[PDB]
């Protein structure tokens, strides 16, 4: 994270790594929706003008995790997977569209004071929520600044840009399974994710209920915390149709 | 099903040294 700051013990507790197995590196940050699934974006997983297609095979998980470097014995849970799940219509040859993946555990994980899952949206929270304006919460163990790896999980609070603004910021097709966030040049405040912290989960606390729900996840940018340029996001509620199939299928 | 609360934070009704810029920014 860009601009951010390091995390409260157990302030994000849903929070997941993903790495790679042969070696074992840092690719993304994901995120705990219940005692099986994990939820990071698909570009983390297929991105073929990079010859990047991995098997589950090829990955492993790492949740409950505070300091990267420091390994605490029965807090952290280190996961395999049994099968990975990409959207059917993810456009990776074009925008990053529909850039959303589930990873099923090998075994589902116990959850505790550290391990605990996020609410995904619904119909109302996030026609409520998903606002330009609100603040929401950025999180990952990405580049500390652009071209760097922070050792405590890195937090930043965001603002929802006004679809027109994150429009006129760049040159790609925007669909409405995005959103942007970030602050303007003249806001006074910086923040944005950066190499490492994409599949990652936006979060917002409901002013309705007090639960955290996961609005969006770390997809793609042009930089990190560049003025005029904005963090996109996928849309979750606009994918949860989708989520469910694979989730009630499998 | 019980997701959303934090077990040191909501569960223990304690909030986070941040989270009322987020509650704040819906006025
Ligand atoms: C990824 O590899 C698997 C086999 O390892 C194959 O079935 C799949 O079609 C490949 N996809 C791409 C886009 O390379
Ligand atoms: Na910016």
């Amino acid at each position: 994270i860009v601009e951010g700051s390091d995390a409260e013990i157990g302030m994000s507790p849903w929070q997941v790594m993903l790495f790679r197995k042969s070696p074992q590196e840092l690719l993304c940050g994901a995120s705990l929706i219940s005692d099986r699934w994990v939820l990071t974006a698909a570009h983390c997983l297929l991105y073929p003008p990079w010859d990047k297609n991995f098997t589950e095979n090829d990955l492993l998980v790492r949740i409950g995790k505070h300091s990267r470097t420091r390994y605490e014995r029965n807090i952290e849970k280190i996961s395999m997977l049994e099968k990975i799940y990409i959207h059917p219509r993810y456009n990776w040859r074009e925008n990053l569209d529909r850039d959303i993946a589930l990873m099923k555990l090998k075994k589902p994980v116990a959850f505790s004071d550290y391990i605990h899952p996020v609410c995904l949206p619904d119909r109302e929270t996030a026609a409520s929520l998903l606002q330009a304006g609100y603040k929401g919460r950025v999180t990952g163990w990405g580049n500390l600044k652009e071209t760097g790896q922070p050792s405590v999980l890195q937090v930043v609070n965001l603002p929802i840009v006004e679809r027109p603004v994150c429009k006129d910021s760049t040159r790609i097709r925007i669909t409405d399974n995005m959103f942007c966030a970030g602050y303007k040049p003249d806001e006074g405040k910086r923040g944005d994710a950066c190499e490492g912290d994409s599949g990652g989960p936006f979060v917002m606390k409901s002013p309705f209920n007090n639960r955290w729900y996961q609005m969006g996840i770390v997809s793609w940018g042009e930089g990190c915390d560049r003025d005029g340029k904005y963090g996109f996001y996928t849309h979750v509620f606009r994918l949860k149709k989708w989520i469910q199939k694979v989730i009630d299928q499998f | 099903a019980d997701c959303g609360l934090r077990p040191l934070f909501e569960k223990k009704s304690l909030e986070d040294k941040t989270e009322r810029e987020l509650l704040e920014s819906y006025i």
